[PDB]
């Protein structure tokens, strides 16, 4: 049974490790110690 | 193991003026697919170079 | 991805072009909510 849970985590992980950042938002105008959010997406479809 | 197919599909090209030459390019497109690691699909995407 | 082929491109084209069904993404969604529940308490049949 294992095997079968350790596949089925395996075949999402590589999705994951393929996602490709699109934007960022900076601060407005300022800089130094920013949070700095990120958006990504698969590249296999637009879906996620 | 990958497999993939061509798509054969028909829309007119139509002339504001109408016209019967509706025919020449057309959004066909190109799939592929791919089966994983319990053989179920999930990249059946559309590269259509 | 169903709901999005049915809207994304028209359904037909000539004098009159169209037929993209404006709800349809949001109408699959409720759909693909509810199926969780289902699940859920029937992994709590399992796990009773």
């Amino acid at each position: 049974v294992a095997q079968k849970a350790v596949l089925g985590y395996l075949n999402n992980f590589e999705e994951v490790s393929n996602l490709e950042i699109i934007a960022g938002y900076q601060d407005g105008i300022d800089i130094e110690n920013d949070k700095t959010y990120f958006v990504a997406r698969t590249r296999m479809q637009p879906y996620r | 193991l990958y497999i993939s197919w061509f798509e054969v599909a028909e829309e007119k090209e139509t002339d504001s003026d109408g016209n019967i030459i509706v025919s020449g390019r057309y959004r066909t497109k190109i799939r592929l697919a791919h089966l994983g690691f319990d053989g179920v699909w999930s990249s059946g995407t559309t590269l259509r170079e | 991805t169903a709901a999005a082929a049915l809207d994304v491109i028209p359904n037909i084209y000539g004098l009159a072009v169209g037929g993209s069904h404006w709800g349809a993404p949001l109408n699959a969604a409720a759909e693909i909510i509810m199926i969780k529940y289902q699940a859920d308490s029937s992994k709590s049949e399992s796990l009773s």
